[PDB]
C-alpha cells in the first residue's frame, strides 16, 4: 500500500437495550487547534470488530454529520440508538 | 492528550 487517504462505510446494527453494545470507543483529540475523532479501541468479540472498525481509524462522520460537528450531547444521542453509521477513515495495516 | 471519551 501507499499514503492513500482510503474511507470505509460501515453500519451497524443491534438490539435496542442497555445490555447490547457496539464494542468500540472514541476519543476526541486536538492537536495543534485541529480536532479529531479517533476510534479509541475496539472490542475483540464485539459488533463493531466483526463489522471491521480499527483502533485507530479516524471518525470523519455519524450519521451523515461531520465529527468536527459533532458534541458530547449529540454523541451520547447517535450512540444510544440501536443502528449507527460510521465513515472512518482507515490505514493497510503493513 | 485526549479531550474525553465515549464507548457504546
Ligand atoms: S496526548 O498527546 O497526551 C495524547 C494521548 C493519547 C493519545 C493521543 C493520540 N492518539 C492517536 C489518539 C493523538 C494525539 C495525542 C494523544
Ligand atoms: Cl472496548
Ligand atoms: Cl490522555
Ligand atoms: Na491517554
Amino acid at each position: 500500500g501507499a499514503m492513500g487517504k482510503v474511507t470505509h462505510s460501515i453500519h451497524i446494527e443491534k438490539s435496542d437495550t442497555a445490555a447490547d453494545t457496539y464494542g468500540f470507543s472514541l476519543s476526541s483529540v486536538e492537536e495543534d487547534g485541529i480536532r479529531r475523532l479517533y476510534v479509541n479501541s475496539v472490542k475483540e468479540t464485539g459488533l463493531a470488530s466483526k463489522k471491521g472498525l480499527k483502533a485507530g481509524d479516524e471518525i470523519l462522520e455519524i450519521n451523515n454529520r461531520a465529527a468536527d460537528a459533532l458534541n458530547s450531547s449529540m454523541l451520547k444521542d447517535f450512540l444510544s440508538q440501536p443502528s449507527l453509521g460510521l465513515l472512518v477513515r482507515t490505514y493497510p495495516e503493513l | 492528550t485526549k479531550q474525553e471519551e465515549f464507548y457504546a
